[PDB]
């Protein structure tokens, strides 16, 4: 089952956080990252397209986020309003969709 | 289970294939696990649902929910009245709208999309070409009575009556009645025609000669500025203060006192 | 009557459904009250008629009368050879013609219509966009080798080789080899390009510098008229009668008699 | 042989008609001598072959070889993934490509062809209109990110980012970032916009007034050259050597010796 | 059954005439008015479209005709060449057509 | 069966040669002429389209070849490098293709 894990779970106020994915389906088409617990258009951070090797930012892009080809996310220079949930949307080659959710908190 | 060929649960209905149900009047379900639920509905192929009156689902995993709707191909959705989805991954959520090609979405009244991954949300608008999809649409036509042809073009909401023929043209809010031509062109004002941007500019060639008169809204070529035919002599003479040659060989308009003082 | 699955009245024919008849050779009628009357004809769905050799009717109430004709969707008519009607309410009455979208009609040789309620009656012509239908077509493309893209455009009969990209443009009779750009534009002459009308006029921006020479058919920008580089000095000097400054500090071409008379 | 309605050689398969074979899992063969050879494949009509996973062949003599491929109509071929062939004699040999109308061929990544007998071999390109076929294609779009609309247009290999709206326009090799407008137009340089050729030239009408300043890349109309407003007086005065009239009524910059010599 | 009636049947030389419709089908798409006893393109007066609330004149438009949303026609300032038959064409939502005919005469 | 015959089989160094066709199928769409024994795009001489009465040259067009409406070819001013095989491609109205081959030699 598609799972998201965070390293580290407890993050400092100036370090970075890495979100990694386990059980990634094969034969994909693209994937995107969201802010929250639902696939909302206004709260999208970054997306990737495999067929053309393309990465495009979204409406919620502060400039501190990096995507990776293995569908992993890096967020650097954490501030106090970046704590909560993130949602991953995966598109398969047969146009069917899947979703997953991850969580972390920020402490001073 | 074994294939079955018989009548359904509706009057004058027909099921032919494996695990098919036809619950409507004069409805037909042919193939593998098809569902025809309304009056005069047809579901042909693999796992097709026809949930509207006189709706047709043909192919593989198609949905036709609107009245007089048509879904043809692979995973197409038609939702409104007289809507058409043809090809692969097309959705039509507008009345009398058409989606044709690969992964297109139309949600406007009388709008058309042809090609790959555009979204048209405006009314009486049209899209021809290619965009991008990665979970959300990155290039949309949100203007009314506007048309765009090419790759990666955007029209914002509130910008109406615009036409784009080119690549990588983004029109902001508050711009109306504009035309853009060429690759990597910019529009920044209303009632304008642009043939370039602030970093690259294009020349216009093979232009005929315009009329040189007072009320003449025609373009001027290089030879006309080089020669100078047809200009207003009096205006050019009283703009650049000029001593006329015929007035110089006879000493006209000469202050006698100052000329006598020097000589 | 109960559904039936058997052979028709033709050799190697098949009827499957309710009250189906297949009178042709190797013809197939599948669904509810379908008619396949010719050789290698296929009628699939609800009340489809295939009356041509190798014609296909697929969907709801479709007619395919021409040879190698295709009617796909809801109430589409294909009448000529190699004609295609795809969508809702499309009619194709021209050889090798294509109608795709909502209520389109094509009656020309090698002509194409995409979108909503246009009619194309010219040869080698094309229509992309939206018009109007209320019992008769109010906007038609009656010209040969002409193309129009947008909403509510007209080309008359006898006006050939014309291209329209815009809205509400009407071209009268006697106009050939013209291009129109923008919304609410007018064309009134042959061999012209229009970017506006007599009530609203458009500026052209982001234009490069053209050559200033005798045989130069290039457009001129504002800075070139502001500066004045590259002009013919002799022509401008003998058009505006000018006394050359080097000829003024040495008294050249002066009538001595009149100058002596005054001083 | 008599028609047969039963299960095929695959699990949950169905054959209905004359001499039909369904060798795939959950595959369906309906009509006359149809072949469904893969998983979730559908062959409906007369002599259709579905040789790809989740491929659909509907009509008369259609081939669907690619994954998620669709062939609809009369003698259409779809070969790659997410390719669509709709109409008569269409071939789609590119991934996510679309061929719609009469005898069109597309072999590029994300390319679209609509109409009659064009070939598009470039990537992210598009063709709308009519060409010619007599065994080989005589007019092709071989450029990347280029679009053409009309009749008998050509773009060579290596010429990228070009847009054509017209008839009989041929673009040679080495030309990029160009736009062509009108019938019988020529393009011979990069970063240019052409509105004619060397034998016929077109006028541009209904143009607004541009700014007359140093940094002004706007077109100039006839009335602006006729009047002369907004020009740099000093530059025009020191280009055409002019004796200023206010300097002539007071004898300024006069060599006294030569004037005394003559008088 | 779709019927057309005229008020008044006998009309003066300077008054108006109203053509009304009984048994109008529901779920329409548009309708148009013709001059004569056949649906001819060259003899169309005025047409109406419901989806956009549009009224458009036709080739036979003298400027004295008014259409109404209940598919009724008003003709004012009658002259002697306006006597005869009129035909109504109705388009249903399923693209099927219907026709009806009405008649009146003009006397001095 | 579609056959191609050459007149004369042995050709002089300055005369002409005529290639004629027997058993031409009826209900055609177009035909073209090739250089060699295979339908190669780069070795096409001339083609004809019936629906518009059009004749178009190909990549291999020296300017000495004439096509005829009965699908026959005329080559004039023969030189020594014009000896060998020619191939005819025929397109039927149902989009099915046929091919035929002919041969001749040139002697000084």
């Amino acid at each position: 089952k598609l799972t998201i894990e965070s390293t580290p779970f407890n993050v400092a106020e100036g370090k970075e956080v890495l979100l990694l994915v386990h059980n990634l389906p094969q034969h994909l088409f693209g994937y995107s990252w969201y802010k929250g617990e639902r696939v909302d258009g206004n709260r999208q951070i970054i997306g990737y397209v495999i067929g053309t090797q393309q990465a495009t930012p979204g409406p919620a892009y502060s400039g501190r986020e990096i995507i990776y080809p293995n569908a992993s996310l890096l967020i650097q220079n954490i501030i106090q309003n970046d704590t909560g949930f993130y949602t991953l949307h995966v598109i398969k080659s047969d146009l069917v969709n899947e979703e997953a959710t991850g969580q972390f908190r920020v402490y001073p | 289970s074994a294939p079955v060929f018989q009548a359904g649960t509706g009057t004058d209905s027909t099921v032919a294939g494996v695990n098919n149900e036809a619950n409507g009047e004069k409805s037909s379900a042919f193939g593998y696990e098809n569902k025809a639920k309304e009056k005069l509905s047809s579901a042909f192929g693999y796992k097709n649902i026809a949930n509207g009156i006189e709706g047709s689902a043909f192919g593989i995993s198609n949905l036709a929910k609107g009245q007089y709707s048509s879904a043809f191909g692979f995973r197409n959705v038609a939702n409104k009245r007289h809507s058409s989805a043809f090809g692969s991954g097309n959705e039509a959520n507008g009345e009398q709208s058409s989606a044709f090609g690969f992964k297109n979405t139309v949600s406007g009244f009388n709008s058309s999309a042809f090609g790959s991954q555009y979204e048209v949300t405006g009314n009486f608008s049209g899209a021809f070409g290619m965009g991008e999809f990665n979970g959300q649409y990155q290039y949309k036509n949100e203007g009314n009575n506007s048309y765009m042809i090419g790759n990666k073009n955007k029209i914002a909401s509130g910008s109406n009556d615009n036409f784009i023929l080119g690549n990588n043209v983004h029109i902001g809010g508050g711009i109306n009645n504009s035309v853009a031509l060429g690759n990597n062109s910019t529009v920044s004002a209303s009632n304008t025609v642009s043939v370039g941007s602030s970093t690259l500019k294009r020349k216009i060639v093979n232009v005929g000669d315009g009329a040189i008169s007072a009320n003449s809204s025609d373009a001027v070529t290089g030879r006309q500025l080089y020669s100078g035919n047809g200009i207003d002599t009096a205006a050019w003479q009283n703009k650049l203060n000029v001593t006329r040659k015929n007035d110089y060989k006879d000493a006209n308009d000469i202050d006698v006192n100052k000329w006598k003082a020097k000589l």
